């Protein structure tokens, strides 16, 4: 019964980008792994010799899923290099738009990219509506009637009976899989919520366009501040407030409750996908130059020792190329970095990815929701601690349980609920400041002939940082080191396995033809390949 | 995945950032749920599909070989240099999969600036020799419908498919193969700040009083006069758009805009 041999999933779907996962399973458990990113664009090569002002417009196209993050990071990078101290209103508007991005991003992940590894949409068809509406109304204050759920069931059935299953075509769950646990009622509840979140996510993206110009790819940032004078008006702030309230309602009434249900039904997933070290850049600052003035603060942990949280030293991050398709094997710190393509083939000269391997003090680091939540929790953050204790409570699991695919999935939800309420506070502070008479959004600055700067952003997936070396007023060297590079990158010159390759070790696989378990851990990291390679 | 009743659509991802896929996920009246369940049949789409690995490939092979044909929507540029080695899916070069699949499609739509004209990665020095669809496959007769933008306005995708489905032909294209109905005007002639421009009322900087008053952004780098798109009229997310948020247009729906329009803040 137990399988032994290789498994290859190319392409890994329900992620951003082009990834290939190769594992070596022995007797039903993954014994080895390799994450190969298979697309290279070379944004850093293209950037050189160009006007630093334009960088933000080029680096935002590094990704459309996490759309605003790269333009923020580039602007914070040049702002820094230039030495401007942007107005407080500019900091508010930038923070607000970012908060709205964490909500849209995270909502779409759970339902539209992660859920199908846990939920079976076909089982929903044999569900009893009346009994499902009952279970629905007892896990949330939002009451659901049998009719509400019946309308969904009818929609599905018509679709399934047409023979055209479209997105559900060769789904690993068709015909039953030994790894799907949910009973019919629950499958119907989650499916109804998968469909609702499709129309809600539009509301949550419109929130970004209120101040931003659009979504995907906003256009309101510049060096020195922001450009939207309209964001000061009562009308536009009302529109944003309306959208956030609705979006917040969905997070508290639908998302967290569903997460707890799905997680309790799969509490065995508290045993796989664990990692050792974490890093986070902190976010939502009051002072653009002080990382410790952020709502969430910076920090790094080694070997899960959350009692000894270390400070983030930016001179410690350095990227490798020994097992990547780049010339040589020399690790470089971002300010002295180089992007020199040299494609061998899969495992040619022991190289298997277009991603560099960023190491901290020579160690691989997990970053993102799990890192941002655990670090903040250990630092005694009031709100974080409040809700994660409540969540561990409902599930009846100890804190240890968080170092897993389960935890990592919980963490993303927890972070979504706290940021959702924090947007209310930044909105208030922003309203007050406006009332005090401050109507300023952009500050003056001058372009140095020679300078070097950096900008840090803790995006939905983790620690993001852009780096610029200005020489003679033009871009001499520009380097991006993104969240997925940290987690999904390859092994380094000391052969230390990356976060994802490490967490895959031990993942039990029931059926090699349908490796849903691998997809559960890989998707819990929320990988973004176009981000990781640029 | 493919059968009668609902028109089949096969969506491919080449050299891209997925921002175009995300744009379609913003469809409004009809929404994405209506389109996927009632109007079309999305038989292949790596971003949302349930199946992966071999099963994903199987689903694509099933769909392209269907007795009913299919419509293909392409996202991203194709890396050509060094024999397409810079972009591979399921161990096949993007150049191959596209050469193999596109000529079979009843209609091919290049969605976005990357697929259309090459995009961000084709910008100098173009380390991967990436090209748009018509450029990399001219030798196979593949002549796609364009729809430029970065990302394009989703209303423009829906409008092209809906026009095709009811006509089995294309609308009317310009010199660059873009629908005259969505790209027949410069954004400049549909801009609210046009009166300002006509009276030399320009803002000298963003922090200026004249910017605060909403003066024209030409001096700050607005590419609106030499760009074709429907941004001002249709707006984005039913609510805002670039200059209304006070930032000049960077001409994102034009051929070699990255090199042709830069420096963005200069005119
Ligand atoms: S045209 Fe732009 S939004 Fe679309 S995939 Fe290309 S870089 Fe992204
Ligand atoms: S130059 Fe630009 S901001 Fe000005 S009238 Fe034209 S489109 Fe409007
Ligand atoms: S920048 Fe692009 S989105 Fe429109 S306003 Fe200009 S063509
Ligand atoms: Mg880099």
């Amino acid at each position: 019964s137990s399988y032994s041999g290789p498994i290859v999933v190319d392409p890994v779907t329900r992620i951003e980008g082009h990834l290939r996962i190769e594992v070596e399973v022995e007797n039903g458990k993954v014994k080895n792994a390799y994450s190969s990113s298979t697309l290279f664009r070379g944004l850093e090569i293209i950037l050189k010799g160009r006007d630093p002002r334009d960088a933000q417009h080029f680096t935002q196209r590094t990704c459309g899923v996490c759309t605003y993050t790269h333009a923020l990071a580039s602007t914070r990078c040049v702002d820094n290099a230039v030495g401007v101290h942007i107005p407080k209103n500019a900091t508010y508007i930038r923070n607000l738009v970012l908060g709205a991005q964490y909500l849209h991003d995270h909502i779409v992940h759970f339902y539209h990219l992660h859920a199908l590894d846990f939920v079976d949409v076909t089982a929903a068809l044999k569900a009893d509506p009346a009994k499902a509406a009952k279970v629905a109304s007892s896990i949330s204050p939002r009451k659901t009637t049998a009719a509400d759920l019946k309308a969904v069931q009818d929609k599905l059935k018509t679709f399934v009976e047409t023979g055209q299953l479209g997105p559900f075509t060769n789904a690993y769950f068709l015909g039953g899989h030994p790894a799907y646990y949910l009973d019919p009622e629950t499958n119907l509840i989650a499916t109804a919520h998968y469909l609702e979140a499709l129309r809600l996510q539009v509301k949550a993206a419109r929130a970004m366009a209120v101040f931003g110009a659009k979504n995907p790819h906003t256009q309101f940032t510049v060096v020195g501040g922001v450009t939207c004078y309209d964001a000061l008006t009562p009308q536009r702030i009302a529109e944003f407030e309306a959208l956030w309230k609705e979006t917040k309602a969905f997070v508290d009434e639908v998302y967290i409750p569903d997460l707890l249900v799905v997680a309790a039904a799969y509490k065995d997933w508290t045993q796989y996908g664990g990692t050792d070290n974490f890093i986070t850049f902190g976010e939502f600052p009051k002072d653009e130059y002080d990382l410790n003035s952020r709502f969430f603060k910076p920090g790094v942990v080694f070997k899960r020792d959350f009692k000894n949280i270390k400070p983030f030293d930016k001179m410690q991050i350095e990227e490798h190329v020994r097992h990547s398709w780049y010339e040589g094997a020399e690790a470089r710190h971002p300010w002295k970095g180089q992007t020199q393509p040299k494609y061998t083939d899969l495992h040619g000269d022991d190289r298997y990815s277009w991603m560099k391997a960023p190491r901290y003090m020579g160690e691989p680091m997990e970053t993102g929701p799990l890192a941002q939540v655990l670090i903040a929790y250990s630092q005694g953050h009031p709100k974080v601690k409040a809700v994660t204790d409540a969540v561990l409570a409902k599930l009846g699991v100890g804190p240890e349980a968080l170092f897993s695919t389960l935890g990592r999935t919980a963490a993303r939800g927890i972070e979504t609920a706290v940021i959702a309420e924090y947007v209310g506070v930044m909105l208030q502070e922003y309203k007050d400041n406006i009332a005090k008479g401050d109507n300023v959004i952009c500050a003056p600055w001058e372009m140095p002939k020679q300078a070097e700067g950096v900008g840090f952003v803790n995006a939905p997936r983790g620690g993001l940082s852009h780096w610029i070396r200005i020489e003679d007023g033009k871009i001499g060297n520009f380097q991006l080191v993104v969240p997925s590079t940290w987690t999904l990158g390859p092994r380094c010159d000391k052969n230390n396995v990356s976060p994802v390759e490490a967490s895959l070790i031990g993942t039990p696989v029931a059926d090699a033809k349908r490796p849903v378990e691998i997809l559960r851990t890989v998707h819990s990291f929320d990988p973004c390949i176009a981000c990781g390679v640029h | 995945l493919m059968g009668p009743r609902r028109p089949s659509v096969v969506y491919l991802h080449n050299a891209e950032c997925t921002g175009c896929s995300e744009s379609v996920l913003r469809a409004f009246e009809p929404y994405i749920d209506t389109l996927i369940l009632d109007t079309l049949s999305l038989d292949y789409h790596e971003t949302i599909m349930a199946a992966a690995g071999d099963a994903a490939e199987a689903a694509l092979e099933q769909a392209v070989n269907s007795p009913h044909g299919f419509i293909a929507v392409v996202e991203g540029g194709i890396p050509t240099a060094a024999n397409g080695i810079y972009g591979k899916v399921a161990n096949h070069t993007m150049l191959d999969i596209c050469s193999r699949i596109l000529p079979k499609a009843q209609a091919v739509i290049a969605y976005g600036t990357c697929a259309t004209f090459g995009g961000v990665q084709a910008a100098k020095p173009n380390p991967t020799g990436a090209k748009g669809v018509n450029d990399a496959l001219k030798h196979l007769g593949v002549k796609a419908i364009n729809i430029a933008g970065c990302p394009p306005n989703p209303y423009n995708l829906v409008g092209t498919i809906v026009y095709y489905l009811k006509n089995k032909a294309a609308p009317e294209l310009d010199s660059l193969n873009r629908p005259t109905m969505f790209f027949g005007q410069t954004v400049h002639e549909q801009c609210p700040r046009l009166p300002h421009f006509d009276a030399g009322e320009f803002a000298p900087s963003f922090e200026s009083e004249e910017a605060r008053k909403g003066w024209c952004l030409y001096e700050l780098g607005c590419k609106g006069p030499v760009t074709m798109n429907n941004c001002p009229k249709i707006k984005f997310n039913q609510t805002n758009w670039p200059v209304d948020a006070g930032h000049p247009c960077i001409g994102c729906s034009e051929p070699d805009f990255w090199d042709a329009m830069t420096p963005f803040y200069q005119n």
